[PDB]
RNA sequence: AAGGUAUGUAUCAAGCUUACAAGUUAUGUAUUUACUGACCU
RNA sequence: CGCUUCUCGGCCUUUUGGCUAAGAUCAAGUGUAGUAUCUGUUCAUCAGUUUAAUAUCUGA
């Protein structure tokens, strides 16, 4: 899995100006989101509307 | 997600300056600041010549920045000896 | 160099050997150390160039990679016709920040 | 560190002649080294215009060499009682007080 | 569902609307602050 | 002439209004070679030293 620098020991230590200083990171837990993409979306739990991406 | 409890930003925003225009800005702003403290003051010698930098014009003495200036207001007592220069403005008391 | 006062050249007579500066100066003048104009080559002394020092950079030292060149603003000033200008003693920089 | 040369102190003087008291992020916003934090703790340790900085009386020591035998630490209970109040001015007096009273 | 991809102006048609009423130089120093050299991994 | 009141002008706090949990948080720089500038600071008559000239030493 995962080693990349989620310490990131002096990051390179910038500006962060507040959301990005204290908001929550959305990037691991919208790849969490990926990775279980078969059975969160599955096909035949409600069977009604579905709705597909463009292009 | 709190869409109401996360901490808030807006969106065009261009972010937080960098530490030049950031101490830039102090520089200009405590330039302001000096400004009109030496206006309050009502001060008569305070003169910044033609590169931004301060002179006590009865002192004839540079002055880098703001506190070097403000911070002469204390030593050298010529400040004083225009006594000298008052009584030559008027020969009495 | 300019920068640094304190560097002295070798300044013995230049004989047949060209001059070579190392990736870190490549463009660099050896005299006035600017990038643009270059217009002659060196010629290093046979004592700055024997055995161990062949290729070596003129200024740094380290290994050569590309020629190395006089200005056209130390050409016709004639700074090439004086002794062969590789800088000699390692002083005061890159020694302190050695042991830094 | 916490030097605090002159060239602050008459810039942290200008910013507490404009901005005010209870307000001191906005005006350690514009001395390049100092927090906030320090800037509440000379303005009220150093340059605060109610600090009689010298002129050590004779009322005052009679009274703080028995009042910090009361309480015989704690030269910040015993710094507004005295007066002289920068808690450190006191442990001056005590300290030159217990040196004249040896030597 | 809202809570995020701003809103506020200035010209250019269908949407909708009635099909109507109508002739004082100065020193020595403790000492910051500024400044220089395309100085430097 | 003097006294009190009224009205017009010469005018010396006017910052964007109020309230919440001061609404809430934040704010890293090096090393090298050199200069400039503040603050602190202090400034009796020969002889030779020295200096463009001046200003230390020694002399009574
Ligand atoms: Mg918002
Ligand atoms: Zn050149
Ligand atoms: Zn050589
Ligand atoms: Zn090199």
């Amino acid at each position: 899995w995962e080693k990349a620098s989620g310490f990131e020991e002096s990051m390179k230590w910038k500006k962060l100006t507040n959301a990005q200083r204290s908001g929550l990171n959305q990037i691991p837990n919208r790849r969490f989101t990926l990775w279980w993409s078969p059975t969160i979306n599955r096909a035949n739990v409600y069977v009604g509307f579905q709705v597909q991406l463009d292009l | 997600m709190d869409f109401q409890h996360r901490p808030g930003g807006k969106t065009g925003s261009g972010g937080v300056a960098s530490s030049s225009e950031s101490n830039r800005d102090r520089r200009e702003r405590l330039r302001q600041l000096a400004l009109e403290t030496i206006d309050i003051n009502k001060d008569p010698y305070f003169m910044k010549n033609h590169l931004g930098s301060y002179e006590c014009k009865l002192c004839l003495t540079l002055h880098n920045n703001e506190g070097s200036y403000l911070a002469h207001t204390q030593g050298k007592k010529h400040q004083t000896n225009l006594a000298r220069r008052a009584a030559k403005e008027a020969k009495e008391a | 160099a300019k920068h640094h006062p304190d560097l002295i050249f070798c300044r013995k007579q230049a004989g047949v050997a060209i001059g070579r500066l190392c990736e870190k100066c490549d463009g660099k003048c050896v005299i006035c150390d600017s990038y643009v104009r270059p217009c002659t080559l060196v010629r290093i002394c046979d004592e700055c160039n024997y055995g161990s020092y062949q290729g070596r950079c003129v200024i740094c030292g380290g290994p050569g990679v590309s020629d190395a060149y006089y200005c056209k603003e130390c050409t016709i000033q004639e700074k090439d016709r004086d002794g062969c200008p590789k800088i000699v003693n390692l002083g005061s920089s890159k020694t302190d920040l050695f042991y830094e | 560190g916490g030097v605090w040369r002159n060239t602050e102190d008459e810039i942290l003087k200008a910013a507490v002649m404009k901005y005010g008291k209870n307000q001191w992020s906005r005006i350690a916003s514009l001395l390049h080294r100092k927090s906030a934090k320090q800037c509440k703790a000379r303005w009220y340790e150093w340059l605060d215009p109610s600090i009689k900085k010298t002129e050590w009386s004779r009322e005052e020591e009679e009274k703080l060499l028995h009042l910090a035998k009361l309480m015989p630490t704690q030269w910040r209970t015993i710094a507004p009682i005295i007066g002289r109040t920068a808690a450190q001015c006191l442990e001056h007096y005590e300290f030159l007080l217990d040196k004249a009273a040896q030597r």
